[PDB]
């Protein structure tokens, strides 16, 4: 179909970080989004659904409160600013393994060559084990 | 201006061990806070953005910590090359200001000098001045004490020092003594000797040569 | 790879002007500001500025205002520093920092030395010291700072030891290189430190043996 679209996902090999794919079966890169520096390059002014979610995994609790926080930025083209437009904390701790996931959902204009970051504090919580675990999407409407 | 203040402005601690520096900003700054690891005489590598965020690539044993106004930075396990320079800085509001840093130097067992003397390249005694050169090698900790003796005379005012910064390998330092005369001064008396001490030598230690 | 390269720096002379160039490559040049940050012989950071890439508008602080400009080639992705009514106190390493509008700086250029000094260069001199074995280099007698040292240009780094200069009762500097080698490695393999000093005159290599 005619408008712009992407939903990406964590690379699998991807060292313990989080680099957004979309050479991929049921992943996405298309009309005019780009996928630059591991940000998602809006083509054209309009309203964008944005959306993303990480799934943390830790084993047990070490001996810090931990804050888990995921993020979405809109880099704005002209003002150069990173700005926070969805985020989200969780804070999973006070033998066996815990999941936390995380989902971040929105509706802005979006202004042409503007950029999206999907983005998390640590990566070391990662999971992106299974699929379908960690994606970054947006789609014009 | 926002004020950032870490503490300590320097510490020592043994490979391994947890290491806290934190931050206080003049002002609240929230989370907007990064902060730097500076290695002697080389750019600052970006460790930590938004007070907790990691930057990619970066050893997971960094966290970075806070809000408000107090902020931590921490390093889990200490290791030999996190041997550096941390700075705080807040980009709240203009202009950025950073912290002053905080030294990270680490403790390891005791090591004693290599000790090698080095008579002037002829080239420089041709061109009508002299330097005696002594290198202390890889050892710990920094103090060690050069004795420049000429015929067990000793010499001073005469001679000047260099040391390395921690080796980011084993943690240990690197000493240059140079002594300057003029050529003039070169064949002037019998022996040509460094001495040096360090409390990981078992007695005081010369290691020397004569000329021709 | 991102890449911030900076020059222009070296020796200058009091009330003088330069111009420090950081030349990016590796990402959209145009996708990120760019800081300025100048730091004194060995004490902390100072922010000088930071410029839009896209739109070209600077922002300075209070101290530089005017004394510094910023500008741009966008088409050859380099950012300029221009330095002018340079004072003895204005010496400093100055580093080009990438980095979003009051945001964090995730690249530094390698920095570059600016000097303010009413003297004149200096060229090293260099002289070989000639032997587990070790044997090195001396650089002796050079200003401004700074001075690089690699060995067979860059193929021996292990056991390399670079010091800091030394200010000698010259004025001027001087440095020394060393490292270490085995002991059946005399006679057979070549070392030759090869030295630079970019703000004055030089490259050097040196030979160096019993």
């Amino acid at each position: 179909s005619d408008k712009p679209v992407a939903h990406v996902v964590a690379n699998p090999q991807a060292e313990g970080q989080l680099q957004w794919l979309n050479r991929r079966a049921n992943a996405l890169l298309a009309n005019g989004v780009e996928l630059r520096d591991n940000q998602l390059v809006v083509p054209s002014e309009g309203l964008y659904l944005i959306y993303s979610q990480v799934l943390f995994k830790g084993q047990g609790c070490p001996s810090t409160h931990v804050l888990l926080t995921h993020t979405i930025s809109r880099i704005a083209v002209s003002y150069q600013t990173k700005v926070n437009l969805l985020s989200a904390i969780k804070s999973p701790c006070q033998a066996k393994p815990w999941y936390e996931p995380i989902y971040l959902g929105g509706v802005f204009q979006l202004e042409k060559g503007d950029r999206l970051s999907a983005e998390i504090n640590r990566p070391d919580y990662l999971d992106f084990a299974e699929s379908g675990q960690v994606y970054f999407g947006i789609i014009a409407l | 201006d926002i004020q950032m203040t870490q503490s300590p402005s320097s510490l020592s601690a043994s490979v391994g061990d947890r290491v806290t520096i934190t931050c206080k900003a003049s002002q609240n700054v929230g989370t907007n806070v990064a902060w730097y690891q500076q290695k002697p005489g080389k750019a600052p590598k970006a460790l930590i953005y938004s007070a907790s965020f990691l930057y990619s690539g970066v050893p997971y044993r960094f966290s970075g910590s806070g809000s408000g106004t107090d902020f931590t930075l921490t390093i889990s396990s200490l290791q030999p090359e996190d041997f550096a320079t941390y700075y705080c800085q807040q980009y709240n509001i203009y202009p950025l200001t950073f912290g002053q840093g905080t030294k990270v130097e680490i403790k390891r067992t005791v090591a004693a000098p290599s000790v090698f003397i080095f008579p002037p390249s002829d080239e420089q005694l041709k061109s009508g001045t002299a330097s005696v050169v002594c290198l202390l090698n890889n050892f710990y900790p920094r103090e060690a004490k050069v004795q420049w003796k000429v015929d067990n005379a000793l010499q001073s005012g005469n001679s000047q020092e260099s040391v390395t910064e921690q080796d980011s390998k084993d943690s240990t330092y690197s000493l240059s003594s140079t002594l300057t005369l003029s050529k003039a001064d070169y064949e002037k008396h019998k022996v040509y000797a460094c001495e040096v001490t360090h409390q990981g030598l078992s007695s005081p230690v010369t290691k020397s040569f004569n000329r021709g | 790879e991102v890449q911030l390269v900076e020059s222009g720096g070296g020796l200058v002379q009091p009330g003088g002007s330069l111009r420090l160039s950081c030349a990016a490559s590796g990402y959209v040049f145009t996708d990120y500001g760019m800081n300025w940050v100048r730091q004194a012989p060995g004490k902390g950071l100072e922010w000088m500025g930071w410029i839009n890439t896209y739109i070209g508008e600077p922002i300075y602080a209070d101290s530089v205002k005017g004394r510094f400009t910023f500008s741009l080639d966008t088409s050859k992705s380099t950012a300029y520093l221009q330095m002018n009514s340079l004072r003895a106190e204005d010496t400093a390493v100055y580093y080009c920092a990438r980095g979003y509008r009051s945001y964090a700086m995730d690249y530094w250029g390698q920095g570059t030395l600016v000097t303010v000094s009413s003297a004149s260069t200096k060229g090293p001199s260099v002289f070989p010291l000639a032997p587990t074995a070790a044997l090195g280099c001396l650089v002796k007698d050079y200003f401004p700072e700074p001075v690089t040292v690699s060995w067979n240009s860059g193929a021996l780094t292990s056991g390399v030891h670079t010091f800091p200069a030394v200010l000698q009762s010259s004025g001027l500097y001087s440095l020394s290189s060393v490292v270490t080698v085995p002991s059946s490695s005399l006679g057979t393999q070549t070392y030759i430190c090869n030295v630079n000093h970019k703000p004055s005159n030089t490259k050097v290599d040196k030979k160096v043996e019993p």
